[PDB]
């Protein structure tokens, strides 16, 4: 599934115009702050749910579990503590 | 700078022979001023600091 | 032609390290692959000159490493280098895992380098777990007896096979002494199954974070991608620096600055964390054949997701539920982790049996699921 | 598991050495010395540590001789083949109190006291944990514990019940910098020179952490723009697709 | 298509063991290649075996071998089989150099094969030079001092690089455990490297008893060449069998039993048999560095066969003069090694020297003339 | 060299254990031990040979035990970590005559008797050099032979100057076992012995050379077989041209 070059295993190419310049004609940092705001901004907010929202719920679990066992290993706690075991 | 890029830059040979001489300067003056660094911030507390009085 | 095509010597290293086409839009998920590198390299240099110093024999085997920390210039640094990076090596292979499964870097047709990965990344917890033993302190001989014990399910056989492993009647010198001839080797042998991987990747290439071919836009392994590589080998390098010369300590356990003692057991005895989440599968079922079996389908379950992954399309970029699933997958195999190493308590003990569910049902039940019902989705969606 | 079974958690305690340009402060580990020397010593061994270690950290070449040779080692046997003694040398090991672990349990009431060189590593918490320890032991027992014969309530170790008395009371030392020996200053100066004895390396380790950091921040700096330049004739490439 | 092909990994096992194209007509000298591959492999086992036996302190060391032979069971078999293989390793090398400079091997288009073979040479000396050293009897101690202490003839530097080496100012512990590091490494290295030279012969394969193409004529390497290779195995397993079981001292020295002792100095210092003729070469010249570069001049020098070889025919079977040189030359070679463990005494000393100075000759005046004579011969005595 | 310099070879005397096929006579095995415990042990140790070596060997577990119960080694210290003795076990390794080098050249006017465990191995001719020294004392030394002070002569010994004098002479010993104890017999007997201590594997490790070379004889008839079978369509090929 794939060749080497000159033939790669593309299927035919054909009417596609590629243009680049030099890296010594171009700025490589050009619209770097504008990429470094906005760009990063756009990117993480598509992507916030989809750590924020497992990340927030094994946080949750973990913070309870940890709760309640601490809670379960003091005086107060002595009789449910007898229970679970 | 085209003075500059004809004898330092334009041979690789003599590229790579002033990179290394500058390796060998920054590696020499690093050290130095580290060390003098390093002993103003840990003032009094070295042993060259203490070692006056024994 | 070119000597670098026309040797054939010139030609493979070419291959691999220059020409070798590659897709134009890896992202830094693709670095993971050259950090395991080095890390390789790292533990074979550190390792070879610790084994210049080091002294296998039980007697002696702590006390050489003291002498590594404290006589030997600059055996800190070697010491603490080595101790670190085989933490950071499965960082590293956690990440180049999950790259993997996020993007379908085990579909056809890369099943067998995803397959040579699952046993290269079995031989790097071997290698860990001798290397552990080596130091021989409180935790190094505790952990070898109650991992060396989990032999002794094997049916019929199992005391058998625990005592030849040890050369004796409990973890001593002969063991110490085998743990360090094997250490030394598992290495090499890792290396060669990384290499396996890759000569069975060449077939297809690298895939890439869309999930298409790249066949149709190709770029040249150097120069872009070997700068690529530079920029996290100095992130590594600056995560391994703070490590090693600000916290060389961090990562480790206390006790196993204590030597060994047969007698005293030690409070807690835990496996190094990276091996955590795997004892938390163990510690779920109740049994101890059960547990033993359940640990070693955690790892070989990897095996099925060529199967049990139903989608039409490469990699999770473009699939949402997919993307909250492995999220959940991902968070999960984290809090096993954690729970590796708390007491054996309430409520602990539940909560891991109910992570362990969830770890096994995403490759045998939601993944399929969720895989069928993305397909439906693009195809009705799209219509 | 119960806090008692953990035992208490030290305080943080703002160390000399704690950051990251921070050496140890060497006045404190020669304080710490002597404590060692006059106190932990009677009960405590310091097996890791040969004479020479002490030069050019807490001692000059010829206070660190005096101590040596003031002791005796075992030398090779005579030429009748009979054994001797010598004066020791910096090549030499700090010689623990006991001959051997039955003398030293026999001396302690059944406890062992560990060696001391690795202490400051063995332990969750470090120098705070030994300061917390030393200074930590209530004059009576919260009501209710129950300590078992010979033992001692000290909330920081776990269990509460140690084998090890109080050991330090103002005034035991008598620091020959005329700093005042009280229970804090020298639990602090023994604290810091266990700490140095478990990581020798510690000053220079740190100091190298130093160059490194700042080496390694300019060539990853220079990695990214050396990066972006070569990879920007790709970054900006342009299509003009006229479908045949 | 034939798994076997269609796999990239099983295609290139496929193209080693299996379909790799072979003359019709190799003779039983073209065994020694699957011998040295043999030995390895015994190398191999019988090595990291004894590493989970072995302990490198000095103090430890020569009791931890003497432990191998009396309580680890079949312990004996392990050592003596490690410690013969080790010559056996060295006839085959030199019976398979032997074919190679007899048939023309090194010439065009194998050069590159022939050159990287002259440093698997190299790596297995190195090799087998530490191994030796790790036993610590009398010979392994005095042997390593003396040779070691060559390299203080490196000008300017050469103290300095002693000390560097040994660890320490003589001989000692610290040389012992960074050379038990080392002998345990340099294998892997000669593994590696005795499959770059496999790699870079298969661009021309394997020459011919007759020097003439075999492209006409070929052969799988599998069946035929497998079941030749076979013959060979049992009968070096019965060499092998005699040594290991009825005779395991026969090759060894008697001092090597005895502790390494610093005080006393052994009658007669001399190296494993295998290297005695590069020891009779050191001893001719009595310039100390001079000694040196001559020693490593007569195993760099077989680097310019290609070029001082000027046949326009392959190989001495057709040859008459060329053959009768080839067994002066080879005789010479096994007197330098009986010359290499006598005394220095009268008349050896100068029989030395005029061996010496034969073995140079052949490389640098005697192959250059006979080879352009016969090329005359050829021509005139065929119009 | 001259011949004095090598010491003078030893003749190859008929040894039971000589041949392929042969292993050691173990009731010499038995005398020679018995030679070696009383005669040599008082100068030369046996340090690689433990009490349980002798088992099965020479003597049954009975006789060995009652060996090593009669000799006291060092155990554990005691409760107040004082030192103590036991009673020898099976585990415990034949005990040497000194505690040290120097103790023991005090006791042979400068000389060392070697350990006599690999002794066998660690010398040119083996049990013939060991029967053939120990045999080979001349009443007096050939005329113009000057010995060094507490030197011997013995033409076998390179030099020929020993510091080990003449110790085996008729009834020395007293065989358990009725043979009549000549100088030649416990000089076999003894090098018989050590041999066995230098290579106690021997017996095994024939026996199982006799099954290899069988089995390994057999796969190389048979592998010379199956490539002939196989070689035989390539062997037998003909051919006939016809130029075109
Ligand atoms: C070590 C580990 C053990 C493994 C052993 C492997 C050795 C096998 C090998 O390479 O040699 C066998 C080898 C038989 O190999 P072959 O493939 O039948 O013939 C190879 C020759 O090129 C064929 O040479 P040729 O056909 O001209 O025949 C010559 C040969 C006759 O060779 C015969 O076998 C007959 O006889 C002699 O040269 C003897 C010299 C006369 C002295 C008197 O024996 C020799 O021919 C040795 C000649 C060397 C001088
Ligand atoms: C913790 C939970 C992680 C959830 C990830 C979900 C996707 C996301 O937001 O990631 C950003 C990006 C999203 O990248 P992407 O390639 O999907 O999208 C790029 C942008 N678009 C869609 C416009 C083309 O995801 C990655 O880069 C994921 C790599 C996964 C590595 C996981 C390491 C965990 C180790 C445990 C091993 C067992
Ligand atoms: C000892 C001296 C050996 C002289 C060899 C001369 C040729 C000869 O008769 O050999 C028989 C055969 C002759 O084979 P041949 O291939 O020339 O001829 C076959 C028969 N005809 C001519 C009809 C086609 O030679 C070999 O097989 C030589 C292999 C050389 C191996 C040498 C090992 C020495 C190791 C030292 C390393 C440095
Ligand atoms: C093996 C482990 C690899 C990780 C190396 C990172 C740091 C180790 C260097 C040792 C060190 O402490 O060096 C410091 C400077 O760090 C530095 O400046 C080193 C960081 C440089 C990053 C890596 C660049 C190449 C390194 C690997 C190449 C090795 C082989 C190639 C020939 C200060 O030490 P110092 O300055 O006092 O030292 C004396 C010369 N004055
Ligand atoms: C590594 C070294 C390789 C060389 C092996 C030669 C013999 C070593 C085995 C020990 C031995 O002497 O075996 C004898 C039988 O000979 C034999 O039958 C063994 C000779 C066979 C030689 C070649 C066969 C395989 C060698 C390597 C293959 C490796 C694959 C799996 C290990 C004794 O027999 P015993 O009584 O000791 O036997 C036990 C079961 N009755
Ligand atoms: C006369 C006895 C004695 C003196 C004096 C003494 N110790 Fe100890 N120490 C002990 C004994 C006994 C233990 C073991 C206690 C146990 O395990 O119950 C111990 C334990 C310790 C521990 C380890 C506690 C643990 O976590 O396991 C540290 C740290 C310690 N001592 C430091 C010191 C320092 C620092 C000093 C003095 C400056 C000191 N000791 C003086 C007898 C002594
Ligand atoms: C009372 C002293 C003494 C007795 C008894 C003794 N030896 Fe020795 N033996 C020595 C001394 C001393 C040497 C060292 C001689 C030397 O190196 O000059 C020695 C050396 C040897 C050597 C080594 C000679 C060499 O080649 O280096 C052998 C073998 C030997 N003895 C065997 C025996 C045997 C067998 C017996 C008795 C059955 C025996 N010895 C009895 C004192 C003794
Ligand atoms: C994949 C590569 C490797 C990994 C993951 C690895 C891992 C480890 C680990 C976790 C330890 C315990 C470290 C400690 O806490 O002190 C260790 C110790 C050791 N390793 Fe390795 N190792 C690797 C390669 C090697 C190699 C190639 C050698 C060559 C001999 C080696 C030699 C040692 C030695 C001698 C020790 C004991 C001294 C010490 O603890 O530092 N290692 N290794
Ligand atoms: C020593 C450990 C390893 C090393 C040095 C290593 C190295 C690499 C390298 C350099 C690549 C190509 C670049 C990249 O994608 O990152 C790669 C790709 C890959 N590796 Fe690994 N790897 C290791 C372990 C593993 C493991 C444990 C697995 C699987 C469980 C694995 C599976 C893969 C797969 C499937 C690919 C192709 C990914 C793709 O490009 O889509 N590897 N590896
Ligand atoms: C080319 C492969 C090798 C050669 C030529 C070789 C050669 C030798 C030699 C000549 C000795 C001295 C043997 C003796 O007289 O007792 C020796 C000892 C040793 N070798 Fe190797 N060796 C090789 C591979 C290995 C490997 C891969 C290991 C793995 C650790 C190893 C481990 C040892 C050890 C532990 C000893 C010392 C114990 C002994 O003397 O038997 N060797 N080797
Ligand atoms: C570990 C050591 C070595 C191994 C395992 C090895 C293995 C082999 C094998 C299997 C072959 C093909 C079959 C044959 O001709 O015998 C071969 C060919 C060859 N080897 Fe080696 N070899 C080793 C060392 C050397 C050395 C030291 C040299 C050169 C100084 C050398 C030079 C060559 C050459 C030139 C060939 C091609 C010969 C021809 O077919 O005409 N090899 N080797
Ligand atoms: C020297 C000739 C032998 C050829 C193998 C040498 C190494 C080799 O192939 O290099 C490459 C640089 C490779 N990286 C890639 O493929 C790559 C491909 C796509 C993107 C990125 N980066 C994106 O940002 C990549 O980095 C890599 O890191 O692989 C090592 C593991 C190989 O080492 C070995 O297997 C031997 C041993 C160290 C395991
Ligand atoms: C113990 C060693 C570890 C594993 C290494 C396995 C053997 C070494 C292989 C690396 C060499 C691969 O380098 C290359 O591989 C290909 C793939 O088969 C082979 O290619 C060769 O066989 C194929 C078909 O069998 C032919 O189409 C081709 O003309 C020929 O060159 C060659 O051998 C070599 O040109």
């Amino acid at each position: 599934y794939m060749g080497w070059w000159g033939h790669m295993g593309s299927p035919p190419q054909k009417g596609i115009a590629g243009y680049t310049i030099s890296p010594f004609a171009a700025r490589p940092f050009a619209g770097v702050v504008h990429a470094a705001i906005f760009n990063t901004f756009r990117r993480t907010k598509n992507q916030a749910l989809f750590v924020i929202l497992p990340v927030s719920f094994f946080y949750y679990v973990w913070t309870q579990a940890s709760e309640k066992n601490e809670w379960l290993y003091t005086k107060a706690g002595r009789h449910e503590l007898a229970k679970a075991l | 700078a085209t003075t500059f890029y004809n004898v330092f830059v334009k041979r690789n040979s003599a590229f790579v022979a002033t990179i290394l001489a500058s390796a060998f300067v920054f590696d020499m003056t690093f050290e130095t001023a580290i060390d003098n660094f390093w002993d103003r911030i840990n003032a009094g507390k070295q042993w060259k600091d203490i070692r006056h009085k024994y | 032609m070119a000597l670098r095509k026309k040797n054939s010597l010139l030609n493979m290293a070419n291959s691999y390290v220059l020409d070798s086409p590659q897709p134009s839009n890896l992202n830094y998920f693709w670095n993971f692959g050259s950090l395991l590198a080095l890390c390789l390299v790292i533990q074979l240099a550190t390792g070879i000159t610790l084994a210049m110093h080091y002294t296998s024999h039980a007697s002696l085997a702590f006390d050489s490493v003291e002498h590594i920390m404290r006589d030997v210039n600059f055996g800190w640094f070697i010491r603490y280098a080595h101790a670190n990076t085989a933490s950071f090596f499965f960082i590293c292979i956690y990440a180049h895992m999950g790259r993997n499964i996020y993007y379908g870097s085990y579909k056809t047709p890369r099943v067998l380098p995803w397959s040579i990965g699952v046993i290269i990344f079995l031989l790097l917890i071997i290698t860990a777990f001798m290397g552990y033993v080596l130091v021989f302190g409180q935790m190094s001989l505790w952990g070898a007896t109650v991992i060396c014990n989990l032999v002794s399910a094997i049916p019929w056989l199992g005391e058998d096979i625990v005592h030849f492993l040890w050369g004796g009647f409990s973890v001593g010198n002969p063991t110490l002494q085998r743990f360090f001839a094997l250490h030394y080797l598992m290495p090499f042998v890792l290396a060669v199954f990384a290499l396996l991987h890759l000569i069975a990747l060449h077939t297809a290439g690298s895939s890439n974070p869309l999930g298409i071919t790249s066949n149709v836009d190709k770029l040249s392994m150097h120069p872009y991608y070997s700068f690529k590589d530079l920029i996290t080998v100095f992130a590594f390098l600056l995560m391994f620096t703070l490590f090693v010369f600000f916290s060389p300590d961090k990562l480790g356990h206390p006790d196993n600055y204590i030597p060994a003692n047969p007698m005293v057991t030690p409070a807690s005895i835990v496996p190094e964390w990276y091996l955590l989440p795997f004892y938390a599968i163990l510690r779920a079922i109740p049994d101890k054949l059960g547990g033993v079996i359940a640990m070693v389908a955690a790892i070989l379950i990897l095996l099925i997701l060529p199967i049990v992954d139903r989608s039409i399309i490469r990699g999770n970029a473009f699939k949402p539920i997919s993307k909250l699933l492995f999220g959940f997958f991902i968070c999960n195999f984290l809090l096993l982790g954690v729970l590796g190493q708390v007491h054996i308590e309430p409520p602990f003990i539940v909560l891991g049996q109910i992570c362990t569910i969830f770890y096994f049902s995403y490759f045998l039940i939601l993944l399929p699921m969720v895989s069928t019902i993305e397909n439906i989705f693009f195809y009705i969606g799209s219509l | 598991m119960t806090a008692a079974e953990h035992g208490l958690h030290p305080a943080e305690y703002p160390w000399p050495q704690n950051g990251m340009l921070s050496t140890f402060d060497h006045a404190s580990l020669r304080r710490g010395y002597q404590v060692y020397k006059e106190v932990c010593a009677a009960c405590h061994s310091l097996d890791r540590i040969a004479w020479r270690n002490l030069v050019g950290v807490t001692h000059t070449t010829d206070e660190a001789k005096a101590f040596a040779e003031e002791l005796e080692y075992d030398d090779e046997p005579d030429d009748e083949g009979n054994p001797r003694k010598r004066p020791g040398k910096l090549a030499d090991y700090i010689p623990g109190p006991y001959p051997n672990e039955q003398a030293a349990r026999a001396a302690n009431q059944g406890a062992l006291p560990p060696d001391l060189s690795l202490i400051a590593k063995a332990r969750h918490g470090g120098a705070d944990y030994i300061f917390a320890l030393l200074t930590g032991y209530p004059d009576e027992p919260p009501a209710g514990v129950v300590l078992a014969p010979g033992m001692n309530y000290n909330p920081y170790f776990p269990g509460g019940g140690i084998g090890m008395a109080r050991t330090l009371f103002d005034g035991v030392v008598e620091y020959e910098d005329g700093t005042p020996a009280t229970t804090s200053q020298m639990a602090k100066d023994v604290a810091a020179f266990l700490t140095w004895a478990a990581e020798p390396e510690h000053d220079e380790r740190k100091k190298l952490g130093l160059k490194a950091i700042i080496v390694i921040s300019a060539m990853l700096g220079l990695s990214v723009y050396i990066k972006k330049f070569k990879w920007s004739p790709i970054k900006n490439r342009k299509f003009i697709y006229n479908p045949p």
